[PDB]
């Protein structure tokens, strides 16, 4: 007999429901990232008949860079007090281990719960670690969790089309990461973090007064 | 009160399964500290502690049995025998293979009247080498600290490996030959432990002398 | 101290293999030996044990003798051994003890602080769950009598463990196992009522028995005391069940609509499904 | 005598042989418990009569039989680099005010450690994040490991020490759950203090990227940096960094957050410098007649491990004359000369090599 | 599938990978997380057919 | 369990076939117990075991074992309702999960591999199901009266 | 004091009052009867409380021992008028210590239990409770047989 399936030892999931994590009140993007937010982050949700009568797809992809500012982390913790929604809070680097057979199931598992229940918005903070591309056997371990990440890579497109799955996805290097990943067909929408400058001081000092 | 020899046998015997206990582990232990008492659910009281091994394994076996908990802070080097699991004693010497002992050397043939011109200069390095040895008991009424790092450095040849080397014989403490080089090894962190491993053979064999050459090299 | 025991049948056929021991080569007397038991816990258990000649002489039935020699060496035997295994006290097959078995419990009482002896049965006869379990303790009395010493009753069941039921529940293999759910309840309901009504009749007949003679037992209290917790409700005629009549059928009110509902849905599994099947093969074969 | 029969038969329980130990990971059913060994097999097997619901837990660390795999005992799991930890030890208290300068980073390191310990108050009433980081860099002067060690040792059980050799570990060692393991018992003991030294060789920026191993210090890094700016609170627990300089610390590290408060240590100062010749006198016997103005001005510009050492050195040559009792002309002439000496050895200050 | 399961039943049945046939009569057989191994016959899968 | 004896290596010499009577022979050849077993047959020999009547204790062994094993008096076991609505989850949610594939049986017709039989084994399950809760209700009836 | 708080049951309000009126007059010290009965206008609010105090002890023991009551026996058990138990019901009720139902039409209330909806709880707490006493008789009759069979 075989598991229901569940999520096994991997991540671990959830622990993003406790609650409270970053109030949206300090930045939520109103009315400028709010509106770009709504038709390409949480209206995939569900959204379900909208989608075919327009005929376009609302792809997953969310891309963010160029920290400062930080944003990013920010931006899921956001949306978490907009709707109740089981986010997935990892780093590139940490599920690294002496155990490369779990990979496999990792990425699985992690992508499972976004198609069949969707209160669900994946974040992965800083992907440029495990997008060092390392031709050593004896770094096999690395080699492994970048065809982790091009494993989650195929499973986006295993999603399409379309129904059902939300990706949010953040890094501070663009140069480290592999072609494949911005090759159009996958991520079709980035949102690129741009630098606050004069417009954001006024708006951070506002909430910090 | 003639039971004495009858129960005397029993204990040489045991011990003579502790003699076939002796012979022999294939398997070496690291102790973790550990108190555990478990109510139920009359009453099992007791202490329990953690066990490691050589294969990467981690076992679980009560209290040893024989040395008790009261020695030591959590060490390894602990012999475990087969399937038994039981540790009859606790065996020295620190660790860990070549990178215990370095080289043991005993003393130089040359001397420190080879040379010439360093009169006053090396007398610096002859001081502070020398003064803690016999006037320690001086040092405590003045409380004076002795010197520990010396740089010896000139265009070579200086003569400093011959010269540093024959310094040994008048300290009468026991020289130990180490190298930059020395301290480098294919794995990573491997000089960390052995500049560890040095001064906890340092520390036991009481003041002594280790000397090394071009410190500027892995000091760069 | 000692609230119930645990016998397995491997520890009851060592005293049930020395009944075919002193039974062909006589002669008085009965099977006893020295109990090795078990304790992890407040419950006790027993796994194996080991039979040592003994004799009680009739006349003179305050005889007994115990082989110390071999309750010795061989303890030394089992505990190189087994470690945990450990004397919890002695035995003996009865079936109805005698008065001297007060000096064979504190004799023993040096080796351990309480010792339990367990009266078993050879040939299984009546009325039920086999054997017994007695423990030495001193109530006194009530009447004013010294302190005396009785061995009061202890429930005894028994219980598996892992490898033993390889030969164990091999060699039966006659017995229809279980069937929870069709026969099970309901051969205990028939046996329910019987050992549980003759046993009434059997002790009703008994406190008559009192009446007449054999007075004390006063008990006392006990037998009054838990014959009312019996008499929360009689039932009696007929049943004052006026306050649980309409509740009787109401828990017969689930029961029959799970009943009639999916035994319909049942049919309709059977019933479809099976002239489907029938009519697919039957006409199309010829 | 019958004590032996009581070890031998003590011994006899010795015979029972040992289990094995493995991580829970979740529970199928209650005759299916999923476990984790510490060589990484993972089964499902089933329990006995003598264990509680307390055994289960959530991914806490388990005893495993040797033939049916199942649980006897649970014990509170650690790897056990903190017991290495607290084997460290300094004196003072008294060290904290001994060397005198600069006085508002004496007084100011008094406030953010101690004030949030004593009275949170002053940040849920007003409504300010206290600081949870500092970081203090060398060697413009001393000070470093003097003042933070001193409140670390006087703190007593707790604090957390990491010295820069652990991180690199063994060969395919695995340091990420080190990163995660320091900062999980700072948040356990409160306040907890961390002290992190010469970072620079374990600081390692991912721009030049060499061989093999300096992937795993990026990777023990991003464990620091997610942790350290989360997303998870550490707004209790204070930790400290060291380093010789802060070039590749990255924008990661020399930004806020991660590394809050950075007090630049300043060399001692003539003013100081008379503070700080008053403990160094206290040790070391002089005669009746001492000038502490003539130390300060002969020794400029040099820290207090200098100052300490050279002063110790005028000891040395002043049982080159035996004298118990040395006027401070014998100790001026070995201060000067010795430290003048050390002068011309190493170039900096200014110039780099 | 009882008794198929007691062939099964002791070591289990592996799956191995044959990296090259040898003229010895001997198969070099490679499991996954080990390394390589060999065996010989083996009648029933022909020196030439491997 | 298992039986053994070790034949002489000296008998290379002589034959290797005994015994007569190959009744017990042949049945102890088979099941041929895996292969290392066999392969352990140089040098050794196999050995039959019975059980002579042990009938005497035999008789009680299953006796004892089933009378501790039946609601321990017999009595005491007479989860109940509270599994009945567990049980009527297992009447219901599993019903229709099992009565889609008579759906999926009509294709329709005919692009689907057939036959396929959806009939078992909950329905016999449900048939127990109720004949566990009949009977469990006489329970009332029993005792009472 | 304690005795109002232990096996509960019910007092004449006066005695209290003759109890706690003497304390005025008692000591020696008259400072606890200063601070709670001296006191005009905080004693008055400490005497409803009082009252506040006795009613609600009644009312936790009573909500174990309904089933059901009459308004009008309520009355004559809390010594005090019908519109005084009124209001004395509204200020508990609202405190949501005790459920209840006050029916006024037929002067019929009970104090919980809400409306009975379960089944399974009455053919457990039967069959379970008394029957395993049932099945527990064999156990110890035969027992108690051997016990009485040891010596008569
Ligand atoms: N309204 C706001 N505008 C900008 N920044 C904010 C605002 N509110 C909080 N922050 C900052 O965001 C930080 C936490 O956010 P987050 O966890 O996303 O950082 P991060 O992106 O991980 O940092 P880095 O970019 O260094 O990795 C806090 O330290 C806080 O200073
Ligand atoms: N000033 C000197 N006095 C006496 N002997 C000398 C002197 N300089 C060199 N020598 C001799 O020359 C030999 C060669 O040693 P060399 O001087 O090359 O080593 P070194 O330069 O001191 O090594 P390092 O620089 O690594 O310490 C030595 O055996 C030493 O005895
Ligand atoms: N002002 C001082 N008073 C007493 N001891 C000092 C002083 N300064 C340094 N020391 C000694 O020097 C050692 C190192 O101290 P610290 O880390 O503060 O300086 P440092 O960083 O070693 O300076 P540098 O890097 O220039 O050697 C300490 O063990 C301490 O005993």
């Amino acid at each position: 007999d075989v598991l229901p399936p569940e999520a096994d030892s991997s991540i671990m999931m959830l622990t993003s429901d406790q609650k409270p994590d970053v109030m949206y009140a300090d930045i939520g993007g109103m009315d400028i990232q709010k509106q770009e937010v709504r038709e390409a982050v949480e209206l995939p949700l569900t959204h379900f008949e909208l989608y075919k009568q327009i005929g376009i797809d609302p792809p997953r992809g969310v891309l963010m860079y160029g920290p400062p500012g930080c944003g990013k982390t920010m931006l899921a913790k956001a949306v978490a007090h907009h709707t109740t929604a089981a986010f997935i809070r990892v780093v590139g680097s940490e599920f690294v281990q002496k155990y490369l057979g779990e990979g496999p199931r990792m990425v699985r598992d992690v992508f499972r719960l976004a198609k069949e229940n969707a209160p669900a918005i994946i974040f992965i903070d800083e992907i440029d670690a495990i997008a060092t591309k390392r031709f050593d056997a004896q770094t096999g371990a690395d080699r492994e969790v970048q065809r982790i990440l091009l494993e989650l890579l195929n499973q986006m497109d295993g999603f399409d089309q379309n129904v059902n799955v939300k990706v949010i996805m953040a890094t501070n290097r663009a140069d480290t990461l592999d072609p494949a990943l911005l090759r159009p067909g996958r991520l079709d929408r980035k949102i690129e973090f741009p630098l606050p400058d004069r417009r954001q001081k006024r708006l951070i000092f506002s909430t910090i007064t | 009160t003639h039971e004495l020899q009858a129960m005397k046998d029993k204990i040489k015997e045991n011990s003579e399964k502790i003699k076939v206990n002796k012979t022999l582990p294939y398997l070496v232990s690291n102790v973790i500290e550990l108190l555990d008492v478990d109510p139920n659910d009359s009453q099992r009281k007791g202490k329990c502690a953690v066990i490691k091994t050589s294969t990467r394994q981690t076992y679980f076996l009560p209290v040893i049995g024989l040395v008790d908990a009261e020695k030591l802070k959590p060490g390894d080097l602990v012999g475990v025998n087969k399937d038994s699991y039981l540790i009859l004693e606790t065996l020295p010497t620190e660790y860990d293979s070549r990178v215990k002992a370095m080289e043991v050397d005993e003393r130089p043939t040359e001397q420190y009247s080879d040379i010439g011109g360093l009169d006053k200069q090396i007398q610096e390095l002859v001081e502070a080498i020398v003064l803690p040895m016999n006037h320690k008991e001086k040092f405590e009424n003045l409380g004076i600290q002795p010197p520990k790092g010396v740089l010896m450095y000139g265009p070579p040849g200086t003569g400093k490996t011959l010269l540093a080397r024959a310094c040994a014989a008048q300290t009468k403490a026991t020289f130990l030959k180490l190298a930059g080089p020395q301290l480098v090894q294919m794995f990573i962190g491997d000089g960390a432990k052995l500049v560890r491993d040095a001064f906890a053979l340092a520390k036991e064999k009481a003041p002594s002398i280790i000397f090394i050459d071009e410190l500027d090299a892995i000091g760069t | 101290a000692v609230q119930k025991v645990v016998v397995h049948p491997l520890v009851l056929l060592s005293v049930v293999d020395h009944f075919n021991r002193i039974g062909k080569v006589g002669n008085q007397k009965r099977v006893v030996g020295v109990l090795l038991g078990s304790w992890q816990k407040k419950v006790l258990d027993v796994s194996n044990s080991f039979a040592v000649p003994f004799d009680e002489d009739d006349k003179d039935d305050s005889v007994w003798f115990l082989d110390h020699d071999y309750l010795e060496n061989m303890y030394g035997m089992f505990k190189k051994v087994n470690a945990r295994e450990r004397i919890v006290g002695w035995y003996h097959t009865g079936p109805k003890l005698h008065k001297n078995d007060i000096a064979i419990n504190e004799l023993m009482k040096r080796y351990c602080p309480n010792s339990v002896l367990v009266i078993i049965d050879v040939k299984p006869k009546d009325l039920g769950l086999p054997t017994e379990a007695y423990i030495s303790v001193e109530e006194v009395h009530d009447d004013g009598t010294p302190t005396s010493k009785t061995f009061e009753h202890v429930t005894s069941e028994i219980g598996a463990e892992e490898a033993e039921e390889v030969g164990v529940e091999h060699l039966l293999r006659d017995i229809k196992d279980t069937t929870v759910g069709t026969l099970s309840q309901r051969i205990t309901n028939q046996v329910h009522g019987l050992k549980g009504l003759n046993s009434k009749l059997l002790d009703i007949r008994s406190y008559l028995e009192k009446v007449a003679t054999g007075k004390l037992p006063i008990n006392h209290q006990i037998i009054y005391q838990l014959q009312d917790v019996f008499n929360l409700l009689p039932d009696v005629s007929l049943q004052e069940f006026v306050k649980a009549f309409y509740l009787k059928t109401n828990d017969q009110m689930v029961v029959v609509y799970l009943a009639s509902l999916i035994r319909s849905v049942v049919a309709l599994h059977n019933l479809i499904n099976n002239k489907i099947a029938n009519r697919d093969a039957e006409k199309k074969e010829g | 005598t019958k004590q032996y029969e009581k070890s031998e038969n003590d011994l006899k329980a010795l015979q029972s042989v040992g289990q094995i130990v493995g991580e829970v990971l979740k529970q199928l059913t209650e005759e299916k418990f999923i476990v984790k060994a510490t060589n990484g097999p993972r089964y499902v097997v089933g329990c006995r009569r003598q264990l509680d619901k307390s055994k289960l837990k959530p991914g806490t660390r388990v005893a495993l039989d040797m033939t049916t795999l199942t649980i006897m005992r649970y014990l509170p799991r650690e790897v056990d680099p903190l017991v290495y930890n607290m084997s460290h030890e300094d004196p003072g208290n008294v060290s904290y005010s001994e060397i005198g300068g600069l006085s508002e980073q004496i007084r100011e390191l008094r406030e953010v450690i101690e004030l949030p310990l004593t009275n949170p108050e002053l940040f849920q009433r007003v409504g300010i994040i206290p600081p949870k980081g500092c970081l203090l860099y060398g060697p413009p002067g001393t000070g470093k490991t003097l003042l933070a060690r001193a409140v670390a040792s006087q703190l007593d059980c707790n604090f957390l020490k990491v010295v820069s050799s652990s991180i690199v570990d063994k060969y395919i060692g695995e340091s990420a759950r080190l990163i995660r393991e320091m900062f999980n018992y700072a948040r356990d003991h409160q306040p907890c203090i961390i002290f992190m030294d010469e970072i620079d060789a374990i600081g390692g920026r991912r721009f030049s990227e060499g061989t093999s191993a300096d992937r795993e210090i990026q990777r023990t890094l991003m464990e620091l940096l997610n942790q350290m700016d989360g997303f998870d609170t550490l707004h209790r627990v204070k930790m400290i960094m060291a380093t010789n300089r802060p070039d590749t610390l990255d924008p990661a590290l020399l930004r806020p957050g991660r590394l809050d408060r950075k007090i630049h240590i300043d060399l001692p100062n003539e003013q100081a410098r008379l503070d700080i010749l008053k403990i160094h006198a206290g040790p070391i016997t002089k005669h009746g007649e001492i000038d502490y103005e003539a130390i300060v001005k002969l020794s400029d510009g040099f820290n207090g491990a200098d100052l300490r050492n050279v002063c110790t050195e005028a000891g040395m040559f002043a049982i080159r004359a035996d004298h118990d009792f040395v006027v401070q002309e014998d100790f001026m002439k070995a201060v000067r000369k010795v430290a003048d000496s050390k002068k011309l050895e190493s170039k900096l200050d200014y110039k780099p090599v | 599938l009882r008794e198929e399961l007691q062939l099964l039943q002791e070591q289990g049945s592996y799956v191995g990978e044959v990296v090259r046939a040898m003229d010895k009569k001997k198969v070099l057989v490679k499991v996954h997380p080990e390394g390589k191994f060999v065996v010989d016959v083996d009648k029933n899968i022909d020196i030439n057919d491997v | 369990i298992d039986a053994f004896r070790l034949i002489n290596a000296n008998m290379m010499v002589l034959g290797h076939e005994p015994r007569q009577t190959t009744s017990n022979l042949g049945h102890l050849n088979k099941p041929s117990i895996q292969a290392l077993i066999h392969g352990l047959n140089r040098h050794y020999y196999s050995i039959t075991i019975n059980y002579r009547k042990n009938e005497l204790e035999q008789k009680m062994l299953l006796n004892l074992h089933k009378k501790s094993w039946m609601e321990g008096l017999t009595l005491q076991d007479y989860v109940v309702k509270e599994m009945l609505e567990l049980a009527k989850n297992y009447n219901k949610a599993v019903e229709e999960e099992d009565k889609m594939t008579p759906e999926q049986l009509a294709i329709k017709n005919v692009g689907k591999q057939d036959p396929k039989r959806h009939l078992e084994e909950h329905v016999d399950v449900l048939m127990t199901s109720n004949i566990v809760q009949c009977l469990a209700a006489m329970l009332d009836t029993v005792v009472f009266k | 004091l304690l005795k109002l708080f232990t096996t509960m049951e019910l007092m004449r309000w006066s005695t209290l009052v003759e109890d706690y009126g003497m304390e005025l007059r008692k000591g020696s010290l008259e400072s606890p009867a200063t601070d709670v009965f001296g006191s005009t206008e905080e004693g008055e609010k400490r005497w409803k409380d009082l009252k506040n105090r006795v009613v609600e002890h009644n009312i936790r023991i009573m909500a174990k021992y309904y089933t059901r009551i009459t308004m009008k026996r309520m009355a004559q058990l809390l010594d005090l008028s019908v519109d005084e138990s009124e209001a004395f019901l509204s200020n508990l009720v609202v405190n949501k210590t005790i459920f209840a139902k006050v029916d006024r039409l037929a002067g019929i209330i009970n104090f919980q239990r809400p409306k009975d909806p379960n089944n399974l709880l009455n053919d457990w707490s039967q069959k379970l409770n008394s029957l395993m006493s049932l099945v527990n008789k064999t156990t110890h009759l035969i027992a108690k047989e051997e016990m009485i069979h040891n010596l008569q």
